């Protein structure tokens, strides 16, 4: 019923994400969002019949400022995702004050999850603005300017388009379905 | 020798590597290979967190041995 293509002709699997899973992250995210900081987590999720399912969102060790999140223990999650075998799928944050759009670190970040999963998506929410964003790099060309970028800035500009948000209809499916919030911190 | 990256996504790199590579020098073939730098790059083997400095041999790491990647993440 869709089959989605990159910008190269490339097939790219559905994503199913349960419909509740931005409010369900901003419920739990709540208390940082509420003395202006930022969250991320993690979508992870199952490949069946051809297609992903995302059921669980992990939320990271992290440290956050009000404009930056980072993890600060990926072997704990690397564990928690081998032992419960759970495939990365994308990630997730907040720009608790910003608009919504994929930053230079945003960019950098999701570079790396989308080479290795084509399919792999990064959620934005703005919950001041009430707006929100799926996202992903231009594959190859977006993909191909940030893997040859080198630049500290870390906020630093890209030539050219690097990023789109996912097509509507296209390769993420909404649907009415359980999530699991898994907090590691 | 080859050695193999497991990543969380379902997909396997294959690397090129001799013995007294350093785990640097194995993320710097990384990159070459599959776009990913270094500084987001966290290898695991055996249950442990490797460190840049130490060596494939300082690891037990041998033939056909495989490795686990996990990224950081980093949001802004
Ligand atoms: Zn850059
Ligand atoms: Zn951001």
């Amino acid at each position: 019923k869709i089959h989605a293509y990159t910008e190269g002709g490339k097939p790219l699997r559905t994503i199913y994400l349960p419909k509740l899973l931005k409010k369900v992250f901003l419920d739990v995210v709540k208390p940082n969002t509420k003395k202006n900081l930022e969250t991320c987590g993690i979508l992870c999720g199952k490949l069946r019949q051809n297609a992903f399912f995302i059921t669980h969102l992990v939320i990271p060790l992290q440290e956050a400022t009000s404009d930056t999140c980072g993890t600060t223990d990926e072997a704990s999650l690397f564990e928690f995702q081998d032992k419960h075998n759970l495939l990365t799928l994308g990630w997730i944050h907040t720009h608790p004050t910003q608009t919504c759009f994929m930053s230079s670190v945003d960019l950098h970040t999701h570079c790396s999850y989308q080479l290795m999963l084509p399919e792999a998506i990064a959620i934005v929410m703005a919950p001041s603005k009430n707006t929100s964003g799926i996202f992903r790099l231009l594959d190859p060309e977006g993909l191909q300017t940030i893997v040859k970028c080198r630049k500290p800035g870390l906020a630093h500009p890209h030539e050219g388009k690097v990023y789109t948000m996912v097509a509507q209809p296209g390769h993420v499916r909404e649907i009415n379905s359980k999530l699991q919030v898994v907090d590691l911190r | 020798m080859q050695i193999f990256v497991k990543t969380l996504t379902g997909k396997t790199i294959t690397l090129e590597v001799e013995p007294s590579d350093t785990i640097e020098n194995v993320k710097a073939k990384i990159q070459d290979k599959e776009g990913i730098p270094p500084d987001q790059q966290r290898l695991i083997f055996a249950g442990k967190q490797l460190e840049d400095g130490r060596t494939l041999s300082d690891y037990n790491i041998q033939k056909e041995s495989t490795l686990h990647l996990v990224l950081r993440l980093r949001g802004g």
